[PDB]
RNA sequence: AAAAUUUUAGGAAUAGUUAAUAAUAAUUUAUAAUUUUGAUUAGAUUGUUUUGUUAAUGCUAUUAGAUGGGUGUGGAAAAAUAAAAAAAAUAAUUAAUAUAUAUCAAUAAUAAAUUAAAUUAAUCUAUUAGUCAGAAAUGGAUGCCAGCCGUUGCGGUAAUUUCUAUGCUUUUAAAUA
């Protein structure tokens, strides 16, 4: 058997640590840490009141984690706490790893991180996969996750039970630095699909088209169908038929999509060569940045369609 | 050994007649082909090579076949099989 | 996985989860890359738990690396032997039966000598 | 091989410079033997020797598993020195089980190949004055084991005929005397990606006049006329391997007839200039290098005043550089290779793409690959240990098949280069202007 | 009959030579019918098959048809190490039924080929696969004060000797095992980077407790065992109230860095500024042009200590992890016994006066004798070609240097001593430069595979590696001299063997009472 | 062919076969009904 | 699984002997001189024996005598305890035996002891 | 158990033998038995209105099989090896591949068969030749010679003639019906 241990909990680390908690029936053994100990504490009463198959730990250092724990996984919210966990603390589970050791790293950082992490890792030995989740906490605690994890072939193939405990959909994208990479081109593709959607829609408003809900079952239909297109339009309808109504906030926010957004161009190559190697990134990326800075950064992400205009205007005059 | 008795296609025993023993303790060369070479030095100057061949009396073009077997065998192309073969292959008396 | 012929265990990784187990049918099976007796075994435990008889069989494995070690030709969990062509110990060599010393064999051991000499010590 | 007994390891224990086998010793304890330098011959029988044979080669590669390209090099360079320890003496006929006249019986590869009545009774004898033109009884007093393998193998091939399946159709046979390399399974697969190749590209192309280098056992040569190709011929820098090629071209029927073969380094003379043999330019040229295990990892370049390559990497250079010389305008010429210089040398870089990409002096006109399908050993020379490919080099291989033009002759084949499904260079597409 | 359409010519009839079954008998070590005399001590390797190779044919290894007394000789298995997973019992289902035991052996091997198609970096795979976590929780439990290390080393040896042959007098167990490491320590002091190796038990961080009464697993959750391994395994009492060890027959092979004061590398070196002395003529290209040999590490400089893993107490089962060159020193008992045997059946089978002839294999009526005495003298001739005579000391004794590899088993029995060192790589010589100079001059390729060694009074303890797992079996017997008179392998082919190795030996009377 | 599950009477000899064919009582319950529901 | 038709009918249920393989090829003359020498080499035997064609072990008269000729390992008995031990084996302990040992004849045996030595047969004799 | 039907370019003898029998397991009796209406032996040899051809009761082909010393077991020796003939709990019975993939391993195409006309769907290529009425072919076979005359190895001489494919499955040469 082996040993987990979950690092980290937030508002998506606590449900994996619980999958883990109710599906491995004391097979595989838990070890829960945190960034504070009350919270790991917290957490670990949390999992002993309501039914607890598997004994579990609680540690306030990482290197009984790392003594331990064969296998672990980290949750953490931000890059930066990550990188601070696996590489730029002293008892870092990385530059300390044993041999055999797995880790598996489950925030979206950038491809540089995710490289030199598993550089690290193979020089001490263990193995590093990069797995980014896509999901929501509900769809997580209900067991619904989507994994790309990078790394080694047999070593993927030595965690897909335990990914399965947590995930269904867990894909192997190749080598390390390819499932970071993954999650960087889903988003900047939800991106572009909600703002040609958005404009879309638009030109729809603009054709003089009064029946938006038959629109949206040809354009599923038709080789121009997104599924951000099926999201979007019934908000999208009151948005342009109602452009003095303010959006509803959502749980997926501009700024949530940019931030992950801000670690592709520090990972793509130098553009300055050529000004614009990718015309309709940036051209949603402009027109996100001009729907953050005006209020509405917290709000849905169909609030592109009132700054359609507004990506033109880092067009004309920086040119 | 072609000649040498042999069961044929209809298990008949065939023998021709070349292993017969006036045929078969046959010397190889009539015309007098056995020539000497006294010596025959490659010496590798600067920026050329000098091949070296004195001998009392040669053959038509024996010089100039001589000098295309050490070039081919500069290449290397042949082993010492081959060049036993050639030199027990005797004499061609045909120009195609 | 009871065959030795049949790695049911080595294809964990060919299917995500229950569901996808559960609808593959033997031509699927054979797209994923699977020999014929492993997809055969495989489909015939799908079809057995399907009709309510869970895979509850013996793991005939160990028992046939020991029955193989014979030279049945048919593998009918018989054993036949192999016969050497030196069976008898005057032909390896050996001249005749060993005797035995009988004059070692016959002296008393280090414990018995040990309590006679206690006896000879509490007796006087 | 005669041997030295002052340069052997013990000369007073054993004073005619081998140890006798009997028959008697594991194989293990010959492999210690062979290991340490000494020499093996049998004593009685060719039982032992061949027992000792297939022993040693087994026990060598499970000492060196081939795990990577460097093992396979260093496993290919032990079992030549192992093998070569590994005698029988030059008197055959007087061992044991040579052939019994009485009971029609005998040991060897020569009962795979052969009857068992027609070994015993007079092939036995033929096979005696074929050793004698290549391996006499006086310069020779014993012979390796894989020389004497080899001799029996190629005495199959000089009594019968050796069908090239599936290039040649069931009847077609060739004849290779001795040390000229014949064609595997695997070797067949290049030239089986070649023969569907000239199966369409001829007559879109208008290949005539073909022109066959390193023929070898001319194997490349008879698939060439097949296909439909009516001028071809072959050149080859062994001489008796042109004389038997010539002679299986007369014996294949009259629809080979137009074949030549003659003896050149690599490309013909060329060299009279009053005589003008320009005037014969070829529409294609073959070339089916060979791959040995020693010959593709010791590439580097040498020489001072003529700076050549070595190895297969030189082998493509001669061929690279003096095929514009005999080739036509608005002609190709066609490489026939095995993808083993990328995996037994991976270091190094393409030589193929070195010759595109830098020099320029060709443009690729095309490129197909094809998975192996089979296997065997692989570019096989005749009187060396026999090596199968393994398992987990096997299905990295590939047949390959490069079919390049002229960097002058772009206008003609440009044409081709602006079709769907293409990949024209950027000096073709400049040369094209719409 | 068979359906063979009609030629009008005669048909041939071949009677083709296939594979021998009695070669694959022999190599795999199945054979069972071999009668082999003159007993050595030269080596046997043995390539392990599918299927092949159980108790019974290891048995009749150990124990050959001659009749001997003792398993005196070096056993290599290649490819033999098989790896187990614990056993479980299920509660809920049908009933009550144990599962979860099987070997992993003979279908997973060690070092899996890598090729690709795209000085020099190549992939290959130098350490074992499936052991390898287990390898690290061994290697994790040394990692770091140096005095807490010391005696962490020094109290996980084996035994309290740790295979090291070293004179101890008026000492208990608990301190002899501080005064070896201690001795090692003062040895190691002079050079900046050096090594020695040890026996060690399993420690607690490798062996975790699962609740059901109390069972012990690894950590790796794999085993290293031995399918064909015969008798018991050697049982050794925890001390801590004695009790038996959990796993205390698996040990490991650790070899230990001291402090004073995957992807392989090759490079092909060139040269700046009587080929063939075994042929007699002069050849226009050689036939062997390059030579291949095995490349091992350094040893530093050497009074001296011994430096050599004895078990006298226990059967060694090798199972290397990384490529490890062994040289085994011959007990003097063993070819005492293999003299006093040979020499016993050569003066009772072979009474003739032989004739004197030159050598051995002389023309000759071939007599019993004469076969007696050619296949002595090729036994000699193996004994002498596979080895090397070192000096000790005043003492010389036979050197066989065994190439072991990742995944081999290694049967060294008990009394025999050996030298372990790392393989490094291979190289290549060319014959006609080492004609003139020594093979050093003449290298053409260099293959390393191992890129180890870094740089960046008493020794310090640097880092730990553990190079070999020894699963430790209890003694086999001796027979005496009734009854090696009395035993017969044919009584053995089929039953008594666990009988065998459990009762002393085999019965003087066995099956004609 | 005579199904042998897991959780009959293991036998623990080396001479021959590991599991034997003494069943559980709920396995001779069991095919009782599926030997009633072949006799319909 | 059974070897009905692979080995003689005689050997019907037929378990612990040495090697069953030896007994079905006897009767060649390179085994047939192989056993007339075993019988030889086993003692007992004035003339040249072999076993009968149907039989795998011994037979019931040879084997008789055989137990009858095997010397017993203790010689030359000094305690007259020895000397019953002696009996013991000859009366308690003979080849295919059907007698039964009495609790009067183990008293018989608890009370000759005389040295420690007798202590360690005659509770040997106990446990039988 | 019975009837019944084979062949030899240079045609002759055969026998563990025929019948009777109070005879299993023949100590006897007899003028015994096969064969010129073709025997025994020797050669060839599974047979078979199944194949091919023709106007043809003609000619010509064949691959169902069996097996007195390996074991008296078994009802029956047919027993040293066969892709099913599913073999005592419904293992599976939707389908098509039903095998490669029972994937490595000494070993060689020597050899054994075979001869097209889809066996799942995820868009997208298929379709011999700038035709050769006969002109071409570094395409085969192939030498000869005295230089005033010694093992110097110059030249005529880049020798000349003789067989050819292909078109042209409208087809032409070879054998048989
Ligand atoms: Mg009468």
């Amino acid at each position: 058997s082996l040993n987990v241990g979950v690092v980290g909990m937030g508002n998506m680390g606590v449900p994996i640590a619980r999958n883990l908690g109710f599906k491995a029936r004391s097979a595989m053994y838990l070890q829960i840490h945190s960034r504070a100990l009350s919270k790991a504490k917290r957490v670990c009463d949390d999992l002993s009141v309501d039914g607890a198959t598997c004994a579990m730990r609680i540690h306030d250092r990482y290197s009984t984690m790392t003594k331990w724990c064969d296998v672990i996984v980290l949750a953490l919210a931000d890059v930066k706490a990550s990188r601070h966990a696996l590489l730029e603390d002293n008892e870092s589970l990385i530059m300390n790893a044993r041999k055999g050791q797995i880790i598996v790293d489950h925030t979206t950082v950038d491809a540089e991180t995710s490289r030199e992490c598993a550089h690290e890792a193979a020089r001490r030995g263990a193995y590093f996969l990069d797995a980014p989740m896509s999901g929501s906490p509900r769809a997580c605690f209900n067991g619904q996750l989507l994994l790309m994890v990078g790394g080694d072939a047999e070593t993927f193939q030595k965690m897909l039970p335990i990914f399965h405990m947590y995930a269904d959909n867990v894909f192997h994208m190749g080598e390390s630095g390819s499932g970071t990479a993954a999650k960087m081109i889903s988003q900047a593709l939800v991106a572009s699909h909600n703002a040609a959607a958005a404009e879309a829609l638009s030109m729809a408003h603009a054709l003089g088209i009064e029946d938006q809900s038959k629109l949206v079952q040809v354009l599923d239909a038709s080789w121009g169908s997104s599924t951000m297109l099926r999201r979007n339009a019934p908000l999208l309808q009151d948005l342009i038929r109602n452009p003095d109504k303010t959006p509803p906030t959502s749980a997926v926010s501009v700024d949530r999509l940019l931030s992950d957004l801000a670690h592709l161009d520090a990972s793509l190559p130098k553009r300055g060569g050529e000004d614009e190697p990718f015309p309709v990134f940036d051209a949603a990326l402009r027109s996100l940045a001009a729907a953050s800075d005006a209020g509405m950064g917290d709000r849905d992400l169909a609030s592109v369609v009132h700054y359609i205009e507004a990506g033109e205007a880092e067009l004309r005059n920086r040119t | 050994a072609a000649a040498l008795p042999t069961f044929n296609e209809y298990g008949q025993r065939v023998v021709q007649p070349g292993a017969h023993g006036k045929e078969y303790y046959r010397v190889a060369t009539n015309l007098p082909t056995v020539r000497t070479v006294d010596r025959l030095d490659v010496v590798r100057q600067d920026d050329e090579v000098l091949i070296w061949f004195v001998g009392r009396s040669f053959l038509r073009h024996q010089i100039r076949n001589m000098v295309s077997v050490l070039k081919a065998a500069g290449h290397g192309l042949w082993n010492d099989l081959e060049l036993q073969q050639a030199l027990q292959s005797g004499f061609e008396p045909s120009r195609h | 996985d009871i065959h030795r012929l049949r790695p049911t265990s080595d294809f964990k990784a060919s299917f995500k989860d229950w569901n996808d187990l559960f609808t593959c049918d033997k031509r699927q099976l054979r797209v994923r890359g699977i020999p014929r007796m492993t997809r055969d075994a495989i489909r015939t435990a799908v079809q057995a738990f399907q009709n309510g008889n869970p895979p509850e069989r013996f793991d005939t494995k160990e028992e046939w690396l020991y029955y193989k070690q014979f030279k049945t030709v048919d593998y009918s969990y018989r054993v036949i032997p192999e016969l050497p062509e030196k069976y008898r110990p005057h032909q390896s060599g050996i001249d005749q039966a060993p005797l035995p010393d009988y004059r070692e064999i016959n002296k008393m051991p280090q414990w018995a000598e040990c309590e006679e000499r206690r006896q000879s010590k509490k007796t006087v | 091989i005669t041997l030295r007994p002052d340069a052997t390891v013990d000369p007073e224990r054993y004073p005619l410079g081998y140890v006798p086998l009997d028959g008697s010793e594991s194989v293990d304890s010959v492999w210690s033997l062979v290991k340490s330098g000494a020499f093996v011959a049998p004593l009685s029988k060719i039982e032992t020797i061949h027992r000792a044979h297939v022993g040693i080669r087994y026990l060598t590669q499970s000492e060196y598993p081939a795990l990577s390209s460097i093992d396979v090099v260093g496993l290919q360079t032990r079992l030549k020195e192992l093998c070569s320890r590994l005698l029988i003496r030059r008197d055959f006929w007087v061992l044991d089980d040579y052939n019994d006249p009485e009971l029609n019986s005998s040991f060897g590869i020569q009962n795979m190949y052969f009857d068992n009545f027609k070994w015993s009774q007079v092939l036995w004898r033929r096979f005696q004055q074929y050793v004698e033109e290549y391996f006499p009884v006086a310069e020779h007093t014993h012979l390796t084991y894989d020389e004497y393998l080899q001799l029996l193998r190629s005495f199959s091939h000089f009594e019968q005929g050796a069908k090239l399946l599936p290039l040649l159709p069931k009847r077609y046979r060739i004849h290779p005397p001795f040390g000229v390399p014949a064609l595997s399974r695997i070797d067949m697969e290049p030239l089986l990606l070649y023969s569907q190749w000239l199966k369409n590209f001829r007559g879109p192309l208008k290949l005539d006049a073909a022109l066959v280098i390193r023929s070898g056992c001319g194997a490349a040569v008879f698939a060439t006329k097949l296909n439909g190709v009516p001028i071809v011929r072959g050149v080859d820098p062994n001489p008796r391997a042109v004389m038997s090629c010539r002679k299986d071209a007369q014996r294949m029927g009259r629809r080979f007839d137009s074949i030549s073969f003659r003896v050149g380094e690599m490309f013909p003379d060329k060299d009279d200039g009053n005589g003008v043999p320009n005037s014969r330019k070829y529409d294609i040229i073959v070339f089916y290098p060979d791959q040995g295990c020693y010959n593709l990892f010791f590439t580097n370049a040498i020489g001072e005043y003529a700076p050549v390559l070595t190895g297969f990497a030189g082998t493509l250079e001669h061929f690279f550089e003096e095929a514009g010389d005999y080739l036509s305008d608005s002609g190709v010429i066609v490489l026939c290779c095995t993808n083993v210089y990328s995996i037994l040398k991976p270091t190094e870089p393409h030589p193929i793409e070195y010759e595109i990409k830098v020099n320029r002096r060709w443009v690729l006109l095309d490129y197909y690959d094809m998975p192996v399908r089979g296997k065997g050993t692989l570019s096989h020379t005749p009187t060396d240990h026999h090596y199968r490919i393994p398992m987990e080099m096997r299905k990295c291989m590939r047949s390959e098949l490069w079919v390049l033009h002229k960097m002058t002759s772009i206008a003609h084949f440009a044409h081709i280069h602006n079709i769907p499904g293409a990949q024209p260079p950027s000096c073709v597409v400049s040369h094209w202007r719409n | 009959r068979m359906p063979r359409k009609p030629t009008p010519y005669v048909r041939k009839f071949l009677e083709g030579c296939p594979l021998p079954e009695t070669l694959v008998d022999d190599i795999a070590g199945a054979n069972l019918k071999s009668m082999a005399p003159f007993f050595t001590t030269a080596p046997r390797y043995i390539v392990a098959a599918e299927s092949r190779l159980s108790k019974l044919f290891f048995h009749h290894a150990l124990y050959p048809a001659g009749g001997a007394r003792r398993p005196c000789r070096v056993l290599i298995v290649r490819g033999g190490r098989s790896v187990r997973e614990p056993s479980f019992t299920i509660n809920t289902g049908g009933g009550r039924g144990e599962v979860g035991g099987g070997s992993r052996g003979y279908r997973d091997p060690a070092r899996r080929a890598y090729f690709y198609a795209r000085a020099g970096l190549v992939k290959r795979a130098s350490v074992d696969g499936l052991l390898s976590p287990l390898c690290g929780v061994i290697e994790a439990h040394f990692a770091v004060g140096g005095e807490k290390l010391c005696v962490t080393l020094a109290g996980l040896l084996s035994g309290g000797h740790g295979g090291l042959m070293m004179d101890d007098g008026n000492c208990a167990s608990n301190v002899r095992a501080a005064k070896r490491v201690a001795r090692l320590l003062h040895d190691a002091a002079h050079h900046l980077s050096s090594f020695f190796y040890v026996h060690t038990q399993l420690p607690d961080s490798a062996l975790f407790v699962s609740r059901p009464v109390a069972v012990f697993r690894l950590a790796g959750g794999l085993e290293p065992t031995v399918h064909f391994a015969v008798g018991a395994p050697l049982s050794v009492l925890q001390r801590g109230s004695t009790t038996v060890l959990p796993f205390g027959h698996i040990q490991c092979l650790l070899r230990v860095r001291t402090r004073g004061g995957n992807t392989p590398w090759c490079n092909t070196a060139g040269n700046d500024d009587i080929v063939e002395p075994w042929k007699l003529g002069v050849s226009l290209d050689p036939k062997v042009p390059f030579f291949m040999r095995t490349l091992t590490e350094k040893r530093p400089s050497f009074v001296h200590m011994n430096h050599l893993l004895v078990r006298n107490d226990c059967e060694t089962y090798l199972l290397p992890q990384r490529e490890l060159l062994l040289s085994f020193h011959v007990p003097e008992e063993a070819e005492a016994m293999c003299k006093e045997q040979n020499e016993e059946r050569m003066r009772r089978q072979a009474a003739l006066g032989y004739g004197s002839p030159s050598h051995v294999f002389a023309e000759g009526p071939r007599t019993f004798a004469r076969v007696l005495h050619g296949m002595k003298a090729n036994l000699a001739a193996v004994e002498e070609a596979s080895s090397t005579f070192r000096q000790g000391a005043s003492g010389s004794s036979r050197v066989y240097e065994v190439r072991a590899l990742p995944g081999d088993v290694v049967f060294v029995p008990r009394g025999w001593k050996y030298s372990v060192e790392r393989i490094v790589g291979t190289a290549i010589i060319d014959a006609v430069a080492a004609s003139t100079a020594s093979p050093r001059e003449a290298l053409r390729a260099v293959f390393r595979t191992a890129p180890d060694p870094p740089l960046p009074s008493n020794a310090e303890i640097v880092g730990v590696e553990v190079d070999a797992f020894v699963l430790c079996y209890k003694p086999y017997p001796v027979l005496s001299n009734a009854q090696a008179s009395t035993y017969v392998a044919a009584n053995y082919v089929h039953s008594g063997i666990d009988d065998f190795y459990a009762k002393g030996g085999n019965d003087v009377y066995h099956k004609y009472t | 062919r005579q199904i042998r599950p897991y959780y009959n009477l293991p036998s623990k000899s080396e001479h021959g076969r590991k599991m034997t064919g003494f069943l559980t009582p709920y396995r001779h319950w069991m095919w009782k009904q599926n030997e009633l529901w072949r006799n319909v | 699984a059974s070897l009905r038709y692979r080995r003689p009918y005689w050997m019907m249920f037929l378990k612990g002997v040495d090697n069953w393989k030896i007994y079905t090829v006897i009767q060649q003359p390179d085994h047939q001189r192989t056993e007339m020498l075993y019988q030889a080499w086993l003692g007992g035997l004035d003339r040249p024996y072999t076993r009968p064609k149907c039989m795998a072990n011994q037979p019931l008269w040879l084997s008789k005598k055989r137990h009858m000729l095997r010397k017993e390992r203790l010689d030359g008995p000094e305690t007259p305890l020895e000397k019953y031990v002696l009996e013991w084996h000859k009366k308690f302990h003979s080849f295919q035996g059907t007698e039964r040992p009495t609790p009067d004849d183990l008293h018989t045996a608890l009370d000759l002891v005389e040295r420690p030595l007798d202590l360690s047969y005659a509770l040997q004799l106990l446990g039988q």
